[PDB]
C-alpha cells in the first residue's frame, strides 16, 4: 500500500 | 490548501488526533487519501495489502489485495529481496520444522519444576521448600482445587470473553509469522479464530488485561497466596469503608491510573502460535491456567550463566539461532494441558508453543521473596535496552515508583514501629528486614544515577526526604541489633 | 527486535 506521513 | 490532501474519511486536512500518529492510506482505485484511523483498517492490516481499496471503493472494486506470500521464512514474509536470506526463529517455516522436532527437547530435572497434582500438595511442597521467601522453582499444579484460584467454569470461551469485554475492545496482538504487535479488535480476532481451516496469518494476542471490567475481573482472579504476596496488591488494596478512608488519611492512597495493571491477563492464540524466549517484565512471576487447549514451555533457569546467553541472544543482530541451541542443553520442555497451572518465579527465561487452540488466564506479580532476582532483571533489562531501542508499554510499569511507594508506605512503617520498641525484627520479621536492605541498596544507586543525569511524578526532592528516613530508620534498627 | 512480547 501507499503511504506518507506528516 | 490542496482539496486532493484532505481526508475523503473525516473530511479534514488535519486528524483530530487508538493513535493515529501524522498518516496516511491512499486508495489504490480512487486515489483519494485517507488518515490511518479514516481508512477502515485496523492497525494489524497496515502492512498487508498490496493494492488498498478504500471502502467507497470495494463493492464496485472487490476487497484489498494483499501481498504474495513469497519468503515464509521471513518476517518479511512478503518481501522478495529476502528470499534469499536465512530462515528467521519466528517465521512460518521455522515453526512448522520447530514442530517436528521440539519434543526432542529434554525434561527439566525436579530441581528445576515440580509437578504435583492439586493445590493442596502444591501447598505442602511449597512449605517444604522455604515458601514464597525462598521461592525458586516452577510448579506445575495439574487440578486447581486447592488454590483458591477463582476462574470461570469449562464451557466458558473466547465467545464469553468478546461478550463481556466488547466487540470494539482493542486488544494488542501477535502477528505471529511478522514477530510483531499490532492492535485488532477483539470481535476481529474471533472471527479469524472461527475459521479454523482459513488462516494465512497467525495472531495470538497475550495482553488483554482486565483488572477495570467490573465484570471479568471478579471470574478469574490470582491464586490466593499471589494476592497475599503482591506488591502491587499490598499498595492498591481493593479495600472499601473505613479501610480506604485511612488508606485516605494516612497518605498512603495512590492514583488508580499509577497502578501497574499486569496481575489479570486473558490470553488466546492459534494452533502453531510461537512466542519466542523472554524473561517477563521486571522479573515479575506468573500465575498461568490453560482454560483451553495445550502450552508447550520451553525453559531456563535464572543463573548468571543463562543470562549472559540470554543477554548476548538479545543484542546480537542475528535473528536464525533458536536460543534453545546455543544455551548449553539449559533448555527444557514442559508440556501444560488444559486445566492444568503453572508457576512461574522471577527470573525464568522461558518460550512457548502453542500447539492448538487456546485460552488461558495469567498475571505477573512482584513478591519481597523474589526481590534480589527481580532487580537482576531489571539490570538485565537496562543494558538489553542501552543496544537496541525498544517500547516502554513492553516493560514492568512504574517498576521504580512502586519501589518508592513499597519502601515509603511499607516498610519504613515496620521498621519504624519495630524500633519504637526494642523489636529485634529478626526475631518475627527477619524477611521484612532483609528485603529493606536490598531494596534501600538498589534505592541508593537509583538516586545516585539521578544526581549524576538529572530526572526522566515523585521529585528528586521528595525521594531524598524518604532516603534520609530510610537510612535513619535502618541504622537505628541495626544498633538495637549490634545490642 | 522486541515487538513480539506481552504488552502493557
Ligand atoms: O502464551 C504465550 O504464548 C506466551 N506467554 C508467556 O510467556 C507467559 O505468560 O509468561
Ligand atoms: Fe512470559
Ligand atoms: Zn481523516
Ligand atoms: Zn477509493
Amino acid at each position: 500500500a501507499r503511504t506518507k506521513q506528516t | 490548501p490542496k482539496e486532493s490532501d484532505r481526508c475523503g474519511g473525516c473530511g479534514k486536512f488535519t486528524h483530530e488526533d487508538k493513535k493515529n500518529d501524522f498518516q496516511w492510506i491512499g486508495c489504490d482505485s480512487c486515489q483519494t487519501w485517507y488518515h490511518f484511523l479514516c481508512s477502515g483498517l485496523e492497525q494489524f492490516e497496515y502492512y498487508l495489502y498490496e493494492k488498498f481499496f478504500c471502502p467507497k471503493c470495494v463493492p464496485h472494486t472487490g476487497h484489498s489485495i494483499r501481498y504474495k506470500v513469497v519468503a515464509p521464512h521471513r518476517y518479511r514474509w512478503y518481501s522478495p529481496n529476502e528470499k534469499h536470506l536465512g530462515i528467521e526463529v519466528g517465521s512460518k517455516t521455522w515453526i512448522e520444522d520447530f514442530i517436528t522436532r521440539e519434543n526432542t527437547v529434554p525434561s527439566p530435572t525436579d530441581d528445576e519444576v515440580c509437578i504435583v497434582e492439586d493445590g493442596y500438595e502444591f501447598r505442602r511442597e511449597f512449605e517444604k521448600l522455604g515458601g514464597a521467601d525462598n521461592w525458586g522453582k516452577v510448579f506445575m499444579v495439574k487440578d486447581m482445587d486447592g488454590l483458591n484460584m477463582t476462574m470461570p467454569k469449562p464451557g466458558f470461551d473466547l465467545e464469553d470473553v468478546v461478550k463481556i469485554m466488547g466487540s470494539d475492545y482493542e486488544v494488542d496482538t501477535i502477528d505471529v509469522y511478522n514477530q510483531s504487535t499490532y492492535s485488532m479488535k477483539l470481535d476481529t480476532f474471533r472471527k479469524l479464530f472461527r475459521d479454523t481451516k482459513n488462516r494465512p496469518l497467525l495472531y495470538n494476542f497475550l495482553s488483554l488485561e482486565f483488572s477495570d471490567n467490573n465484570e471479568m475481573k471478579e471470574i478469574a482472579k490470582p491464586p490466593r497466596f499471589v494476592q497475599e504476596i503482591s506488591m502491587v496488591n499490598r499498595l492498591w488494596p481493593d479495600v472499601s469503608g473505613a479501610e480506604y478512608i485511612k488508606l485516605l488519611q494516612r497518605e498512603e492512597y495512590l492514583p488508580e491510573d499509577q497502578r501497574p495493571k499486569v496481575e489479570q491477563f486473558c490470553l488466546a492464540g492459534m494452533a502453531g502460535s510461537y512466542t519466542d524466549f523472554h524473561v517477563d517484565f521486571g522479573g515479575s512471576s506468573v500465575y498461568y491456567h490453560i482454560l483451553k487447549g495445550e502450552k508447550i514451555f520451553y525453559i531456563a533457569a535464572p543463573t548468571e550463566q543463562n543470562f549472559a546467553a540470554y543477554q548476548a541472544h538479545e543484542t546480537s543482530p542475528d535473528t536464525t539461532t533458536w536460543f534453545g541451541d546455543i544455551a548449553n542443553g539449559a533448555v527444557k520442555r514442559v508440556v501444560i494441558k488444559e486445566g492444568q497451572t503453572l508457576l512461574i518465579p522471577a527470573g525464568w527465561i522461558h518460550a512457548v508453543l502453542t500447539p492448538v487452540d487456546s485460552l488461558v488466564f495469567g498475571g505477573n506479580f512482584l513478591h519481597l521473596g523474589n526481590l534480589e532476582m527481580q532487580m537482576r532483571v531489571y539490570h538485565l533489562e537496562n543494558a538489553i535496552r542501552k543496544e537496541i531501542r525498544s517500547e516502554e508499554k513492553f516493560y514492568f510499569p512504574n517498576f521504580e515508583l512502586l519501589h518508592w511507594m513499597y519502601m515509603r508506605n511499607v516498610l519504613l512503617e515496620k521498621i519504624t514501629e519495630a524500633n519504637q520498641e526494642g523489636s529485634d525484627m529478626r526475631e518475627q520479621e527477619k524477611n521484612i528486614w532483609t528485603a529493606s536492605q536490598i531494596m534501600k541498596a538498589e534505592m541508593e544507586r537509583w538516586m545516585d544515577r539521578e544526581l549524576r543525569l538529572g530526572p526522566e511524578i515523585l521529585p528528586t526532592d521528595d525521594k531524598n526526604k524518604i532516603m534520609i528516613s530510610v537510612r535513619k530508620q535502618i541504622e537505628i534498627q541495626t544498633k538495637i541489633q549490634n545490642a
